[PDB]
């Protein structure tokens, strides 16, 4: 939920009340009675909690940030799942033994360099959540360095389909591709369904890019296509404008018609939101509020 | 028959607590009259007889 780990290190090892040992500029801010909200609040403390603050502010203490700088590292390693969460009580029990064994002027200044690049040079972790080359760009640029670029029929639409497929894994942060076994896959979401067999799809689409099929043929592709190729073309449909594969290829009978099939449900869901909200507006059997509703929409 | 009187009080199981404060009350642990000697290295003796 947080952005930075060192703020949680500054939340688990700093005093919540204002002390002059660490925040002098706020502890002296209220001794001299110069504060906007509640100014006159330090005279009326007795000699117990005046001298226990007014001595320690005009000459500060000299504490040791060794126990605090390591929590800005041990947290920064468990935020990125390098360590198990069940385990950080051991490594801080081992790093604090480490940097007190080999302590110097250098290591106290070398940890302090390392609690800055886990703050402002950990912006790469903010970066490839957006560009998602975790598993979407550099894991697919091996796939595009695997397919043959010499297709006999349809030389131009072959390199515009994968030009529209690299855009698919780029405009979606959740989708990713990977190497499992001798073939590459592609899931549209983490914790997600609809895994396409990406090797067994472009091998099915090879020798298929030029057909120029007529518009009176529907039930032939049970022995020609494969339903995951029929689902990969479903996942390429919203990111494919009308200028990719124009009109008369058999993919124009597929990719354009898949956008119309998505174009049905992206307005009939708004119809389905109306019907399920008027069954309780007039009084309708909720068991029979979905049987006849779906049959009108399928 | 006539009678003198003589009396005592039994109060066992407890101390006699004298509080080192000013109004002799229990206002806190770090007492009232005590805390004016926090930064007074001032060797008070006492002949409590």
């Amino acid at each position: 939920q947080q952005v930075d780990p060192a703020m949680l290190a500054a939340l688990q090892s700093q005093p919540s009340g204002v002390t002059p040992s660490d925040d002098w500029a706020a502890a002296m801010d209220r001794i001299l009675a110069l504060t906007t909200r509640n100014p006159e609040a330090f005279r009326q403390q007795p000699q117990a909690n005046r001298f226990s603050a007014i001595l320690e502010a005009v000459v500060p203490s000299r504490t040791n940030p060794t126990h605090e700088k390591v929590l800005a590292i041990v947290n920064a390693l468990t935020e990125s799942k390098a360590i198990r969460k069940d385990e950080a009580g051991l490594i801080y029990n081992a790093l604090l033994e480490r940097v007190a064994r080999y302590n110097s002027t250098n290591v106290q200044a070398n940890l302090d360099r390392l609690t800055t690049d886990v703050r402002e040079a950990v912006a790469q972790r903010e970066r490839f959540m957006h560009d998602t080359n975790l598993g979407s760009q550099v894991a697919l640029n091996a796939f595009l360095s695997t397919l043959p670029a010499n297709v006999p029929r349809g030389q131009e639409d072959y390199v515009s389909f994968i030009s529209a497929l690299r855009l698919l894994v780029a405009e979606v942060p959740q989708s990713e591709v990977y190497q499992s076994g001798p073939d590459y896959f592609f899931q549209t979401s983490r914790q997600g369904l609809q895994t396409v067999n990406l090797t067994q799809a472009f091998k099915n689409l090879q020798g298929m890019w030029g057909v120029r099929a007529p518009v009176g043929d529907r039930a032939t592709i049970s022995s020609l296509l494969t339903p995951n190729t029929r689902l990969l073309l479903l996942l390429i449909a919203p990111f494919t404008n009308s200028s990719t594969i124009s009109r008369d290829s058999y993919l124009g009978h597929l990719i354009t018609l898949y956008r119309e099939a998505i174009g049905q449900t992206q307005v009939d869901e708004q119809t389905f939101q109306e019907i399920t909200s008027v069954s309780r507006a007039l009084g309708q059997q909720d068991t029979g509020s979905l049987e006849a509703t779906l049959n009108f929409l399928l | 028959v006539p009678s003198l009187t003589q009396k005592k009080f039994l109060c066992d199981r407890t101390m006699w607590r004298i509080p080192f404060s000013s109004n002799f009350m229990s206002m806190g642990a770090l007492t009232d009259l005590g805390q004016n000697m926090l930064y007074a290295n001032s060797a008070h003796a006492l002949d409590m007889t």
